[PDB]
RNA sequence: GCUUGAGUCUCGUAGAGGGGGGUAGAAUUCCAGGUGUAGCGGUGAAAUGCGUAGAGAUCUGGAGGAAUACCGGUGGCGAAGGCGGCCCCCUGGACGAAGACUGACGCUCAGGUGCGAAAGCGUGGGGAGCAAACAGGAUUAGAUACCCUGGUAGUCCACGCCGUAAACGAUGUCGACUUGGAGGUUGUGCCCUUGAGGCGUGGCUUCCGGAGCUAACGCGUUAAGUCGACCGCCUGGGGAGUA
RNA sequence: AGGAGGUAAAAAUGUGAAAA
């Protein structure tokens, strides 16, 4: 938001820009909000994270090591 | 007679004559048995953002114990003066007589 | 993760802004539970505390004025 | 309040009368009652200047005082009273000195109430004080234009005026028409909205209701003859022309605001 | 021309164009140039490189105003968004600081429903 | 919301004391006071159905109560309804 | 008659639960002005549109309508619909502790009554953004659609009707019995809190699975398992949830 | 391990025949 990084950055050097929103408030409220799909899609996206967690507990077992 | 917490902000000009209002607002509660708990006047401290104009308003706290009607007459009176801006209140939760700064 | 008011009982307020700044970023956004490691009970107790500093000009809604 | 009458007879069907039991039923106050002779829409020359006016029930002029010159004196609301002349309602009030006087009825006004005009009054509806002593953002009625004329604006039934700003010796008002108008800040105004906003709901039901209010029938211009209206004549009601007044002036979109003296006070036009 | 060292390069980036304007510290405009003013059209108007050509063009005719240092007010996303600022440094200036203003609506508006 | 001190004396007023608080008669009274006090909450607001569902919850339970009291003691049930005033 | 069913009272917890009244910031649109020039916005590629009056861009101030960024979490409340910036008032119901008492007042239900997304309709206001119908330009073979520029109803508030949804955990309501693991969430027992602990206890909620069950899928102690009670409902696909 | 910015303008139909 308010960057100086005075002398030694030369371009941006803004990891904070990609840690505040980066597309957050912006790219999400551009258009197509649907008012109810976010409730369902995020639960489906979180269910994919259950599958990402399902990988972990069956991992580090044999895996030809 | 329930515990409230009137924290408001005073405009810079009348911030130089703020205590007489505090003398007046506390005069309201002694008639209705207002058991005052704190009197945390921070002083004319800095605002985080300009409230429609220049910042640095005066901060006054009450932490008063008043009835619902008495807290209503106090709050509505603040609405008509341009000195006192953004007054609020709070529920009791047995507010302790501590924590000034 | 560290200690909280789960055993060390404390009535939460909004004045101790140092405690507030540990849970708000520089842009002034409330930090979620996944980073605070707190119970949502005390976080909602702190969420009301955030609006008090936001409304009374102790903290800004948007950091760029 | 709003009450629809029964369909017992054709002419009693669409009638909706707006009753008010708070209106004092009885003879009005004598010394504040003057006689107002009708005119039938005729002037000193005897010709008819304004048409469609004449007849109706006899009316007595209620001497109201919208001037509100008595200051500091707390007035006691005697009773609410009906006024044949005004769309709003009058209210007989009694000042502390012991003088009875009719004023308009503000929206929030009850029997036995207390109000006072003057620079040292509250912000209670019914009080009247100079606009520089009034907080901006308020809602007032009975507004003057000259400081001492008496009050010309926002006196209809259920009306008001929003106070917009205060720039020095001026106050910008957002009028009921949608016009922003600067006025002198030294003028006075009565707080609140005017009583009887339900007057709008009242429908007359029949033609006799119009006649006893004193309004004669209006003849359609296309029904007249070419010698009497610019419309008229024709066989199959063929219009062919543009809408005009009977004296040959284009209606339907002719901005005839030609004052130039008070034009410097209009901020925005009505939409 | 006032011949002052200060400048404020407002950068309006969009998904179809990148328009840069060099105003002053008060906001009084001095000169502007766009991605389209450099010849680029349609798809080619919205490229990170065309945004750089714009800042090279805004660097023209501001030296008459003696502009030495400038601060960037970048507003809106798009192709360039950070690259055109390098063209303000490729032209060579005294970049003191950069403020990135973001539109932060708290849902008071309603976005459209297009783009199937 | 039927404050405690109101409930404090009425059970002792209608029953043996505050400790005999499970009887039918003391239950009839507390419902009636809560019902009547909430009339003003429904004299205003005219749309508070969630709270209004709470109001209708009590009288249905009270309907079984007076019916149970009739079934238990004919005279005492009529003793209560002439003391409270209801049933139409 | 008694009391574990059920219920009242006692001290606490939680919460977008509901209604009304205020109130703040950002964004958006409009308006006046300073400035400042030929492009601007848009797309898959454009064009319509807008602009040399002087737009867009940008700064200054004012004005309104609408929704509450982050917080926010297979988090929570509510019968369901559904409900979230903040503060105050009024107010419903649920859960936990162990006591005092009532003494089966219990469960459910045809009919009945009430609630009931959105859209739509009636009266009166509001009206920024968005946007059916619609208008223009495009895509195309044609586009009456998808695409973009605008744009009315409506969407927003009040009082009313309407009473229908994939109103759906697609699974009725109530009570009892019947291996576990793994987490979140809220009271609380108890011990050495002697460390973000240890061994329990109930309510709610998430996932994987045992016997059993099933056409299979899968449910699987909030079971589609083992039983009892009452209620509603189905009899091939249409025709038709129409006459 | 853990999270995300970016990556499909257009393009219709085959109707009628038999499987130990």
């Amino acid at each position: 938001i308010k960057v100086r990084e005075n002398e030694p950055f030369d371009v941006a050097l803004r990891r904070f820009k990609r840690s505040c929103e980066k597309a957050g408030v912006l790219a999400e409220v551009r258009r197509r909000e649907f008012y109810e799909k976010p409730t369902t899609e995020r639960k489906r996206a979180k269910a994919s994270a259950v599958k990402r967690h399902a990988k972990k507990l069956a991992r580090e077992n044999a895996r030809r090591t | 007679m329930r515990h409230y917490e009137i924290v408001f902000m005073v405009h810079p000009d009348q911030s130089e004559q703020v205590p007489g209002m505090i003398e007046r607002y506390t005069a309201a509660i002694t008639g209705a048995e207002g058991k005052i708990h704190r009197l945390e006047d921070w002083g004319r401290r800095q605002l985080a953002y300009p409230i429609n104009k220049l910042h640095k308003a005066h901060y006054v706290l009450m932490n008063v114990e008043a009835p619902q009607e008495v807290i209503d007459e106090l709050e509505t009176t603040f609405r008509f003066n341009d000195a006192v801006i953004r007054s609020m209140v709070m529920r009791t939760k047995h507010a302790v007589t501590e924590a000034s700064p | 993760f560290c200690r909280f008011t789960a055993e060390g009982v404390q009535e939460i307020d909004y004045k101790d802004i140092a405690t507030l700044k540990n849970y708000i970023t520089e842009s002034g956004k409330i930090v979620p539970s996944r980073i605070t490691g707190t119970r949502a009970k005390y976080q909602r107790q702190l969420a009301r505390a955030i609006k008090r500093a936001r409304y009374l000009s102790l903290l800004p809604y948007t950091d760029r004025h | 309040a709003v009450v629809k009458c029964k369909p017992t007879s054709p002419g009693r069907r669409h009638v909706v009368k707006v009753v008010n039991p708070e209106l004092h039923k009885g003879k009005p106050f004598a010394p504040l009652l003057e006689k107002n002779s009708k005119s039938g829409g005729r002037n000193n020359n005897g010709r008819i200047t304004t048409r469609h006016i004449g007849g109706g029930h006899k009316q007595a002029y209620r001497i109201v005082d919208f001037k509100r010159n008595k200051d500091g004196i707390p007035a006691v609301v005697e009773r609410l009273e009906y006024d044949p002349n005004r769309s709003a309602n009058i209210a007989l009030v009694l000042y502390k000195d012991g003088e009875r006087r009719y004023i308009l009825a503000p929206k929030g006004l009850k029997a036995g109430d207390q109000i006072q005009s003057g620079v040292d009054a509250a912000i209670k509806p019914g009080n009247t004080l100079p606009m520089r002593n009034i907080p901006v953002g308020s809602t007032v009625h009975n507004v003057e234009m000259k400081p001492g004329k008496g009050g010309q604006l926002a006196r209809s039934a259920g009306t008001y005026v929003q106070i917009v700003a205060r720039d020095g010796a001026y106050v910008t008002l957002r009028l009921r028409s949608g016009e922003m108008r600067k006025v002198e800040a030294d003028c006075r105004a009565t707080l609140g909205e005017v009583g009887n906003a339900e007057h709008m709901l009242r429908v007359l039901g029949k033609a006799g209701a119009a006649r006893w209010r004193g309004v004669r029938p209006t003849v359609r211009g296309t029904a007249m003859n070419p010698v009497d209206h610019p419309h008229g004549g024709g066989e199959g009601r063929n219009f062919g022309k543009h809408p005009v007044t009977p004296w040959g002036v284009q209606t339907k979109g002719k901005k005839t605001r030609s004052n130039k003296r008070t034009d410097k006070f209009i901020v925005r036009r009505r939409s | 021309r006032k011949q002052v060292s200060d400048g404020v390069a407002h950068i309006h980036a969009s998904f179809n164009n990148t328009i840069v304007t060099i105003t002053d510290r008060q906001g009084n405009a001095l000169g502007w140039a766009t991605a389209g003013g450099s010849g680029f059209r349609g798809s080619r108007k919205s490229t990170p490189f065309a945004a750089q050509v714009a800042a090279e063009r805004c660097a023209d005719a501001v030296k008459e105003y003696g502009i030495k240092n400038l601060e960037v007010m970048v507003k809106g996303p798009g192709p360039g968004r950070e690259s055109t600022i390098r063209a303000l440094n490729a032209a060579g200036f005294r970049i003191t600081n950069i403020t990135d203003v973001t539109p932060i609506p708290h849902n008071g508006c309603r976005p459209p429903k297009k783009r199937r | 919301s039927l404050s405690t001190e109101a409930t404090a004396k009425i059970v002792s007023e209608f029953g043996r004391d505050a400790n005999d608080t499970g009887s039918t008669e003391v239950q009839v009274a507390l419902l009636t006071a809560q019902i009547n006090h909430l009339q003003g909450h429904f004299a205003e607001h005219k749309k508070d159905h969630h709270s209004r569902r709470g109001l209708l919850r009590m009288v249905s339970q009270r309907r079984k109560l007076l019916d149970y009291l009739k079934r238990k003691d004919v005279a005492r049930y009529t003793q209560l309804i002439e003391r409270l005033g209801l049933r139409r």
